[PDB]
RNA sequence: GGUUGCGGCCAUAUCUACCAGAAAGCACCGUUUCCCGUCCGAUCAACUGUAGUUAAGCUGGUAAGAGCCUGACCGAGUAGUGUAGUGGGUGACCAUACGCGAAACUCAGGUGCUGCAAUCU
RNA sequence: AGAACAGAAAUCUCCAGUAGAACAAAAGGGUAAAAGCCCCCUUGAUUUUGAUUUUCAGUGUGAAUACAAACCAUGAAAGUG
RNA sequence: CUCAUCAGACACCACAAAAGGUGUUAGUUCAUCUAGACAGCCGGACGGUGGCCAUGGAAGUCGGAAUCCGCUAAGGAGUGU
RNA sequence: AAAUGACCUUGACCUAUUCUCAAACUUUAAAUAUGUAAGAAGUCCUUGUUACUUAAUUGAACGUGGACAUUUGAAUGAAGA
């Protein structure tokens, strides 16, 4: 019974784990920001491996936070990348969804070999409206059953939008 | 190397478990608690027989495997493997220790040397389950076992339906009208209390209000 | 009261005096603390004297305020010095004391037997 | 419900509930104990509290003390109030949180008595300014700011609450560097930016920003001010002369009776259901032992 | 060698009353103390400004000055054959009114109340406590009432 | 009686699953010129009260529900304990006498009460 | 439970989460719009002499508490130091 | 109640244990018995029937599954040769 | 052939059960011990002082005048304190 149980998407956050950090990141940095419009967000190690060859406070990833019709628009040109086929795989049992794309060119954007090739995390998560209450400073709240994100109901609206296709079992 | 078990009789300290503090513990001589067809059913083994301590003592973990593994021979050499279930109700947690002997009785506390159960007056040691046409095997196992032991204990015929809480009148009440749910050495009981859907896919038989 | 006499249980004999064992313990061990200086009472004057503010005039007086336990039964008790008894004639009747008298002893409450006792203590 | 979530027995029975006004994520206590507690040797000298909260487009401006028995209310205030000093649309606004504001201060200052001493600040020029004791008299009504679980950023409008109060005389002490037109860097503040948000500026000059470039959302958003023949050159008077109506009268009188309290008590318990009883719900589940078990 | 500590040995006795953590309600900084008040002291292990030794937990005393954060309390401490006084300055966190003496005032009042009753009709004034009186006579009643006899019962074993 | 702002006691108020909610109020909700804050006007700031909804928040109800609170000659005068004896017993330990007296268990009952101000078919 | 390389371990997201973490250090207390984590502004780790608690002889010392009189820091503020 | 070919004989106290006795004493739970039980001499245990597989060869009996009628006071498809 | 493959297997984890424990574990929680109070230095009223404190003769502390006597506020004891 859906009068506004309406299904848009929260955020959508793209995310190059550069694995060390220097030139290579600052680089997939800059893909970020042509291709976000917005300054994207450097992460920093938690821990130190060195199989991975890492060190604490690393700064060895970058990612960026994007809502809204902008970030339709670089969910359905990631989409295309991927052919509008996903899997029954994919999805969080807790309502959102995301797919990965090496060759970041594949989105539009041009070669440029003073940048390399990077791929790319892609999650969407997705919320009906009345999110505020769980995030909000006063009277915090938790959304009842009913309202929030399913996998199968969120599958189901993925499939009738962009008739895309999900998978096997 | 092990002392003679009257240095150790009394609970003249209070219980010195294995802990974070104490640490360096030997390993108990008992280790298995749970003899014969300890797999079987309650059904399977309507009657019960203790061995229970008269006296406020200690047994050590070594006279504890010596008597079970007595107990437990006997019972099967002259019943069977799956004729018995034999359960031992005493862990020996207590830790002895021992001073051990060109300096005198200088810093003399002792490091561990062997563990014992603190028993009370009335607490089963052994305690046994067949079906009647055994009871004379089980209790002459006990009365051999009893002779492993510092201190009276004597054996007494549980009222109870084998390791139940429930006497047998009361217990054939129960299963015989809705109530007993077997389980694999145990058995559930029909509660009237929470979830009426989860208490109705559990024990289907009852709700008949007969056999 | 009954919690100290609870606290003394083991170290005293105690009952319910009968008037007999009242009236023969004041007329014959009957003291009064008197500007102490105890006096044996021997004259109802002296009862008159000490107790008279209380309506207590003599020795009968006395006794019957002690029985009949009295509006100013704590000056007319307190006004008696302790009694002195002697032993037992007769003996104790039992062969260690200082058990309960449920027990075969002497210490703690009989109750109608304080009288045999302190009749032949007095 | 993931059955991997579930909470046991022992999680709830070992759960310490917090405190119903913070699960109900209303009360900051760690703030709320700093602002009523008392000086020790003042004993029943209560703290005032000006507590000013937001509805959802209603401003509230209660000035309360507290009690072991529960915080009592001395003057309020809503800004609903607004429409008969002369305010139709918006009581969300800066100049409204203002408005509220003066009036709760005036109510107050005459509910006590220093309704003609402590006028306050009437030529409102945007001057940073406390309302000042009198030499040989009473010394103002001292109260301290409760904004509650507000999140204080420079120019907001519980700071224009604030500025009313004290204008309208109420000694309410306070800093001017979260007054809108304060300056990020160079330590000082803009009067005539602060005047202007007192009057509407901001409001009226969006008005005149997009009468001549959207039609289109002018058309929506602000639609009253047309529907009412009035545009940005006003708001400035609307305001300037509710000030004067509520300097001149404060003395709320409430609404009309209107059904009064039993029969909406009735209107009401006409929606409450009320418990069953312990035979009904008995009865409720031998009904369903017969219903269910009894292979139908 | 030994440990002597200011709160040395007090595990439990400053522990938090188990469900009952958290910041401290209001009502205790609302209560209002003056100069004469009774007193008892239990340590609050929350705060940890201003709160008492170990040894006057349990212990009753007397406000003798009042301050913003605090209130001093007088207590009798016995060193030796004697007593000596001490002074606290505890925490309002710490203290707590004591009810120590209400039957007391309540009984004060009582006790003006039906004197005034008393001298208003002839003075008959009974009006100081006195302990437990033993019982009086009373007639028991077998109707519906007839007594069951019991004895003693026979050993079992039960287990 | 509902509701809101501020509350006292801080689960009889929490947790889980459903269902109901008139009026008003809260709410979600629309916008980005301005003050203000962000990687993201999601939060935070401001503007509108207009365009929209009871879906969620919130309120209430249901459940041999979990938890929680209360009660009882339920267990139990049991365990433990103050006091006594030239009591029993090789000892371990034990019974008795004058008092105090639990916890578990079991069963029954209950699931927020309430202060100030304003507002409501 | 979910996302290219990515693997038990890299970075991203949501859900649950009474503290099962963290707070230099030993341990025990204590703490959830904090006492923990990120940020911003600072020097109250300052000045003057008294009283008080523990140890106690009611000496000293160490440590600590609550005020008085200053001058300051922070915050819209109550406050806090 | 106890008879000791090392009896025992009074708190603290000047020691004795596990375990055993068909000495004797009282008691507990099962049983049999004047419809004759226990003990001891005496008779009877036959038969429907060698009921069957091992068959070098088992009426009950080296041995292995097995399990009942007729007569009767009773008499095992078999306790021991 | 592999499977993010079905299947057995032993493992660890989850669920509801089960035997047994703690000086340095615990929701609960005694007994014995332990702090304070049981009036005249009491209770109540009327309304002065101040530089502290209050929005405020508001409060706070200390006072003037007035009302209620030994059932004047439990027990027992007191060769007194
Ligand atoms: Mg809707
Ligand atoms: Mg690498
Ligand atoms: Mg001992
Ligand atoms: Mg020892
Ligand atoms: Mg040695
Ligand atoms: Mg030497
Ligand atoms: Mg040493
Ligand atoms: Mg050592
Ligand atoms: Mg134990
Ligand atoms: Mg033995
Ligand atoms: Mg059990
Ligand atoms: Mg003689
Ligand atoms: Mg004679
Ligand atoms: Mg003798
Ligand atoms: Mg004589
Ligand atoms: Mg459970
Ligand atoms: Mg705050
Ligand atoms: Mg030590
Ligand atoms: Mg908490
Ligand atoms: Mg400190
Ligand atoms: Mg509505
Ligand atoms: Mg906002
Ligand atoms: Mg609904
Ligand atoms: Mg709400
Ligand atoms: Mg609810
Ligand atoms: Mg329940
Ligand atoms: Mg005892
Ligand atoms: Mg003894
Ligand atoms: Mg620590
Ligand atoms: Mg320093
Ligand atoms: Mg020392
Ligand atoms: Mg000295
Ligand atoms: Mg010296
Ligand atoms: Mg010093
Ligand atoms: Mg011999
Ligand atoms: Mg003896
Ligand atoms: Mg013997
Ligand atoms: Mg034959
Ligand atoms: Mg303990
Ligand atoms: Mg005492
Ligand atoms: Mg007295
Ligand atoms: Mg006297
Ligand atoms: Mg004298």
């Amino acid at each position: 019974q859906n009068p506004m149980r309406d299904l848009k998407i929260e955020k959508l956050v793209l995310n190059i784990s550069v694995g060390e950090s220097g030139d290579r990141l600052t680089r997939a940095s800059k893909v970020l920001e042509q291709l976000s419009g917005q300054t994207p967000v450097q992460s920093k190690a938690r821990y130190t491996v060195r199989t991975f060859g890492i060190r604490r406070n690393e700064k060895i990833a970058v990612h960026v936070t994007v809502r809204g019709p902008k970030a339709e628009e670089i969910l359905e040109r990631g989409l295309k990348v991927k052919e509008y086929q996903l899997r029954d795989r994919n999805f969080s049992a807790t309502g959102n969804f995301g797919f990965g794309i090496d060759e970041h060119i594949d989105l539009g954007i041009k070669y440029d070999p003073s940048i390399g090739i990077f791929g790319m995390d892609f999650y969407v998560v997705m919320n009906r409206p009345g999110a505020r209450v769980t995030r909000r400073k006063r009277c915090k709240g938790t959304v009842g059953n009913s309202h929030k994100t399913t996998k199968e109901d969120t599958v189901s609206w993925f499939k009738q939008k962009y008739d895309a296709d999900v998978l096997d079992k | 190397a092990r002392r003679p078990a009257r240095c150790y009789r009394y609970q003249k300290n209070k219980p010195y478990p294995k802990s974070r503090y104490n640490r360096a513990v030997p390993d108990s001589k008992i280790r298995i608690y749970d003899l014969g067809k300890k797999k079987a059913t309650v059904d399977e083994f309507p009657l019960c027989v203790h061995l229970v301590s008269n006296e406020l003592e200690q047994l050590s973990s070594e006279a504890l495997e010596a008597a079970r593994i007595c107990a437990n021979k006997y019972m099967t050499t002259v019943s069977g493997r799956d004729a018995f279930h034999l359960r031992v109700r005493v862990h020996p947690f207590h830790v002895l220790r021992i001073n051990k002997m060109q300096q005198g009785m200088r810093g003399a506390w002792g490091k561990p040397h062997g563990l014992a159960a603190r028993v009370d007056i009335g607490q089963i040691i052994f305690s046994v389950r067949t079906k009647d046409s055994n009871k004379d095997v089980v209790v002459e196992g006990l009365r051999r076992a009893r002779y492993k032991f510092p201190g009276q204990q004597k054996i007494i015929l549980s009222k109870k339906w084998g390791f139940t809480n429930l006497d047998r009148p009361e217990y054939l009440k129960k299963r015989e009208a809705g109530e007993v749910k077997d389980d694999g050495a145990f058995v559930k009981f029909l509660s009237k209390k929470g979830s009426l859907e989860n208490n109705i896919r559990e024990f289907p038989e009852y709700f008949a209000a007969q056999a | 009261t009954l919690e100290l006499l609870k606290l003394i249980e083991p170290y005293v004999a105690y009952g319910y005096p009968s008037y007999s064992t009242i009236r023969q313990l004041v007329y014959k061990r009957g003291f009064g603390k008197i500007n102490k200086q105890r006096v044996p009472l021997s004259d109802n004057a002296i009862i008159e004297a000490n107790l008279g503010k209380y309506g207590i005039l003599s020795i009968d007086d006395l006794i019957h305020e002690i029985i009949t336990v009295g509006p100013h039964f704590k000056q007319a008790n307190n006004f008696l010095w302790p009694f002195k008894l002697s032993n037992p004639s007769g003996g104790w009747g039992v062969p260690r004391k200082f058990k309960h008298f449920i027990q075969g002893g002497s210490f703690g409450n009989r109750e109608e037997f304080i009288n045999k006792l302190v009749k032949s203590m007095n | 419900a993931f059955q991997k979530d579930a909470k046991s027995s022992a999680y709830s029975s070992r759960f310490q509930t917090p405190f119903r006004r913070r699960r109900e994520g209303k009360t900051d206590y760690y703030q709320r104990k700093r602002l009523v507690t008392q000086h020790k040797a003042k004993y029943n000298t209560p703290k005032y509290r000006l507590v000013v909260r937001f509805t959802n487009k209603d401003i509230i401006c209660q000035i309360i003390s507290s009690t072991i028995t529960g915080d009592v209310v001395l003057a309020a205030a809503y800004s609903h109030e607004l429409p008969r000093y002369g305010i139709t649309h918006g009581l969300t606004n800066w100049a409204a949180a203002y408005a509220t504001g003066l009036l709760i201060a005036r109510r107050t200052l005459q509910k006590l008595g220093l309704d003609e001493t402590y006028k306050g600040v009437e030529e409102v020029e945007g001057e940073y300014e406390l309302t000042e004791a009198v030499e040989d008299g009473p010394r103002p009504f001292k109260v301290f700011l409760d904004i509650g679980l507000q999140r204080t950023t420079t120019g907001a409008r519980v700071f224009g609450a604030l500025k009313g109060a004290s204008d309208g005389g109420l000694y309410v002490p306070h800093s001017e560097n979260r007054f809108p037109g304060w300056d990020f860097e160079t330590e000082e503040i803009d009067p005539e930016l602060l005047r202007s948000y007192i009057f509407g500026g901001h409001v009226s000059q969006y008005m005149e920003e997009l009468a001549d470039d959207d039609e289109e959302r002018f058309s929506e958003l602000f639609k009253g001010y047309l529907a009412d023949d009035i545009d940005a050159d006003s708001l400035e008077d609307i305001y300037t002369s509710a000030h004067e109506a509520i300097r001149a009268d404060p003395a709320f009188k409430p609404t009309e009776k209107k059904f009064t309290k039993e029969q909406y008590a009735a209107e009401s318990k006409k929606y409450r259901q009320t418990k069953l009883s312990k035979e009904e719900r008995a009865a409720r589940v031998a009904a369903k032992i017969a219903a269910l078990a009894g292979q139908q | 060698g030994k440990s002597h500590g200011y709160r040395s040995r007090t595990r439990y006795m400053f522990q938090r009353d188990f469900r009952k953590h958290g910041a401290v309600h209001l009502s205790t900084y609302l209560k209002v103390y003056k100069v004469g008040d009774i007193v008892d002291i239990k340590a609050n292990g929350s705060i940890q400004k201003g709160m008492p030794h170990k040894f006057y937990q349990g212990k009753t005393g007397v406000v003798y000055n009042v301050t913003k954060s605090s209130v001093g309390v007088i207590i009798n401490k016995m060193v030796g054959n004697r007593y000596l006084e001490k002074r606290l300055n505890l925490r309002v966190e710490h203290i707590k009114h004591s009810k120590c003496r209400q039957e007391f005032l309540e009984r004060v009042k009582a006790n003006a109340a039906k004197r005034a009753e008393a001298k208003a009709q002839g003075v008959a004034v009974q009006l100081k406590r006195q302990p437990a009186q033993p019982r009086e006579s009373r007639i028991v009643s077998t109707e519906g009432n007839v007594p069951q006899t019991l004895a003693p019962v026979p050993y079992e074993t039960f287990i």
